[PDB]
């Protein structure tokens, strides 16, 4: 399946989404630190093979893992910068997002 | 021509003034060469090496 | 600038092409932080066109070695500029002298 | 295969540091070993520190 | 002990036999849970087992006498 | 290189420095004389040692 | 004993930034003891006011430009470091600058408060070159001591500032330069007495008598370590007792 | 001087004595103040006449 | 004005005439301020008989 650039990132807090916009790209002017998310991106997963114990943890509290896997671009550690530019390229026929 | 230019600014022609210690306030025993060297900052930074 | 130089600082900076020298002589009309508009003298004006030279300075741009390229104007409003005069300093120049 | 690329430009500001290599024009390189306070540096009889 | 191990290498006799003894004693205070003979003084087990040797409390025979005699009490309580 | 220069400067001899010939009751007051400025560093004296 | 106490005698003002202070009488060896100890406290431990955060409208970061403004924003943010502001009443004021028209923007364009006194009102901040261009900024002046960089401030404060608040490094210390000499003052019996002439170059913001009065109080109190000083089970939820489910319809009905 | 200490006194009084030499050499080389000016490079007066 | 006044933490007394005094923590640039202004007084102005 096609990967998608979204802000809806699984298994992450709401403060990690406090720098991205609705499309999933960081604001021009943001002051980022190491580990912070610049562009939210996910890939579709296959089918995971559960262990015997982890088959029970899902069957006790109930959190299912969907077909979405986090591979978002983060700031390389040891760098604390300031976003000054964002360039978005798009293939012909592919629909542009709201920030493109 | 350098020692004539040091007389025009009222500086010692030897190029060596009397410096005082900053931590104990004592005067150094011998005069120390003080001037203005043009220093560069090279592209070998410790943020990239560690 | 260096206090003790060698005389060859002004020829490295102009010939590197990293400054913005003036093609034709004239009087500065409008200075910004990003644009210099010089009104050409009448004797240097070819008899067809309006005779206005406009220079657009490169702002904060990445180099090959991930450093900063930034051109800043070194003329003020309403002063005469001859041919070959320096209008905008480069990254490591100071009034057209190489300042490393 | 590429659907879309996003290029994000950061801007870092690096100050000097113990370990950063500095040099002069006469082949005298070196690294910074300490960043000393003002009142510990040697000063002349006018009060201007080095 | 901490700065220099010069005083310890005469009580054993070798630079190479000191390591094979002091790592056998500090193994016991790591995973065996045996008690140290000296004051601990907030030290790691490698520095204690070196400090025990230079005050003459640990030798290669003493680590062999106490380990052999500990089995022969376990070789009594089972049978 | 820098430990030998401070050792060569301290254990040196001068003919005419300061406090020539005075007698001292140990090394602990050869430092009281230097720090209070009453004697020079390289200056021939007599010290009772042990 | 036979000691003697000093006194503040003469405060000669050379400029609005330069001063000379005489302290007399001192005994022998006490001119360099009080001279060098008060040079290290005045250069490092004096309070003052400095610009901390700047907020210009229409500007997101410090690497951008503005139409009509001749300098880059990294050059405007480095001119505001040298702003000499003396705040009397509070610990933190927020100023406002508004200026329209071709000409240099100085410190004499800030809308002044009643208790905020700008020392150098000709300090150049900016340069407007276009007629339609107008700059507008809200400058925050705080009060501290020492030198605090802005990279400490993001790592300390985890609060989300809005995008558009440019931070400045703060160098609060007002003293720029200080030298001293120990001459001899004339006293008819005690000919072995000394004087202490402390020069002092700074910005405004500090009376040169108040500086030595505050430097000799930090020293006198750091010698105070030398003279005098030589049921847990109660608040738990109810499902940690393995009770009967017939009571689970009983306890929750009373809202226990 | 460091070798005479090692042969008479051992290893433990040598490591301590080699550090205190480094503390005392660094301290009195700064008390002096040693530089190099262009007057320290002297010329013989008779250099032109020997050539 | 929030200076860190130290705790007189240790008096290590070797003999009845020898001592080591430890004093921590102090602000930076106050080890040499208090340490030298006490050394210059203990050497040159302490009253006593001789």
């Amino acid at each position: 399946g096609p990967e998608e650039i979204t802000a809806d990132i699984p298994n992450v807090g709401e403060a990690a989404l406090s720098k991205l916009d609705e499309s999933g790209i960081v604001y021009i002017g943001a002051e980022v630190t190491g580990g912070d998310i610049l562009v939210g991106k996910v890939t579709p997963k296959g089918e995971t093979q559960l262990t015997p114990e982890e088959k029970l943890l899902r069957a006790i509290f109930g959190e299912k893992a969907s077909d979405v896997k986090d591979s978002s671009l983060r700031v390389p550690n040891g760098v604390s910068g300031t976003v000054i530019d964002v360039q978005v390229f798009t293939r012909d026929g592919v629909e542009k997002d709201k920030r493109a | 021509e350098i020692k004539e230019l040091l007389k025009l600014g009222d500086l010692p022609t030897s190029g060596q003034i009397r410096l005082y210690d900053g931590r104990t306030g004592e005067q150094f025993e011998r005069p120390v060469t003080v001037g203005y060297m043009y220093m560069l900052k090279l592209n070998h930074l410790v943020d990239d090496k560690m | 600038k260096p206090l003790v130089g060698t005389g060859m600082e002004r020829a490295v900076a102009v010939d590197s092409g990293v400054t913005a020298v003036a093609k034709r002589g004239g009087v500065v009309q409008y200075v910004d932080a990003s644009r210099i508009v010089i009104k050409v003298n009448e004797d240097e004006m070819y008899p067809g066109e309006a005779g206005i030279d406009i220079y657009n300075l490169t702002k904060y741009t990445r180099s090959n070695q991930n450093t900063c390229i930034n051109q800043m104007p070194c003329v003020s409003l309403g002063e005469p500029v001859e041919r070959g005069d320096v209008l905008a300093d480069g990254p490591s120049t100071d009034l057209g002298e190489l300042a490393l | 295969g590429v659907l879309k690329i996003v290029k994000v430009y950061l801007a870092v500001k690096r100050r000097i540091q113990p370990g950063d290599k500095m040099a002069g024009r006469h082949g005298n390189k070196g690294v910074i070993s300490k960043i000393n306070p003002i009142e510990d540096m040697p000063y002349d009889e006018n009060g201007t520190p080095v | 002990a901490r700065v220099t191990v010069q005083d310890a290498v005469e009580k054993i006799g070798n630079r190479f036999d000191l390591v094979l003894v002091a790592a056998r004693r500090a193994r016991q205070m790591q995973v065996g849970g045996k008690d140290p003979l000296v004051p601990e003084e907030n030290d790691k087990t490698t520095v204690i087992a070196l400090r025990e040797i230079e005050e003459g409390l640990i030798n290669n025979q003493i680590l062999d006498v106490r380990e052999r005699q500990e089995q022969q009490e376990q070789e009594a309580a089972e049978l | 290189q820098d430990v030998v220069l401070g050792l060569y400067y301290m254990t040196r001899d001068c003919v005419n420095a300061k406090g020539e010939g005075m007698v001292l009751t140990g090394p602990k007051e050869a430092e009281r004389l230097y720090r209070s400025g009453l004697a020079s560093l390289h200056a021939r004296v007599k010290v009772r040692i042990t | 004993t036979e000691f003697l106490k000093p006194r503040l005698v003469d405060i000669e003002q050379v400029s609005s930034t330069h001063a000379k202070v005489t302290l007399e009488p001192l005994e022998r060896g006490f001119g360099h003891t009080l001279g060098n100890a008060l040079r290290r406290i005045l250069l490092s431990s004096m309070p003052g006011c400095a610009v901390t955060e700047v907020e210009i409208d229409g500007v997101l970061h410090e690497y951008s430009t503005k139409e009509g403004v001749q300098e880059d924003i990294l050059e405007i943010l480095l001119n505001l470091k040298g702003l000499a502001v003396r705040v009397q009443g509070k610990d933190e004021v927020i100023l406002t600058l508004n200026k329209s028209g071709i000409g240099p923007v100085t410190a004499a364009d800030i809308t002044h408060d009643g208790d905020v006194e700008i020392v150098k009102p000709q300090h150049v901040i900016c340069h407007l070159t276009d007629e339609n261009a107008s700059i507008s900024m809200r400058i925050k002046v705080q009060r501290g001591r020492g030198y605090v960089p802005a990279s400490t401030r993001i790592h300390s404060e985890e609060d989300e500032r809005p995008i558009g608040r440019l931070l400045v490094d703060a160098c609060y210390s007002p003293v720029e330069r200080i030298a001293y000499n120990v001459e001899a003052a004339r006293v008819e019996q005690r000919t072995d007495l000394d004087k202490l002439v402390i020069e002092m170059e700074t910005n405004g913001t500090i009376d040169p008598e108040e500086a030595i009065r505050r430097a000799a109080t930090i020293l006198a109190e750091q010698l105070e370590a030398f003279v005098d000083l030589r049921d847990p089970i109660l608040l738990r939820p109810v499902d940690d007792l393995e009770l009967t489910v017939r009571s689970a319809n009983c306890l929750k009905a009373e809202a226990i | 001087m460091l070798n005479t200490c090692y042969r008479i006194l051992g290893l433990k009084p040598t490591v301590i004595f080699a550090d205190q030499i480094m503390y005392t050499g660094f301290a009195y080389a700064a008390r002096s103040g040693a530089s190099v000016g262009i007057d320290d490079m002297v010329i013989p007066e008779k250099k032109h006449e020997i050539i």
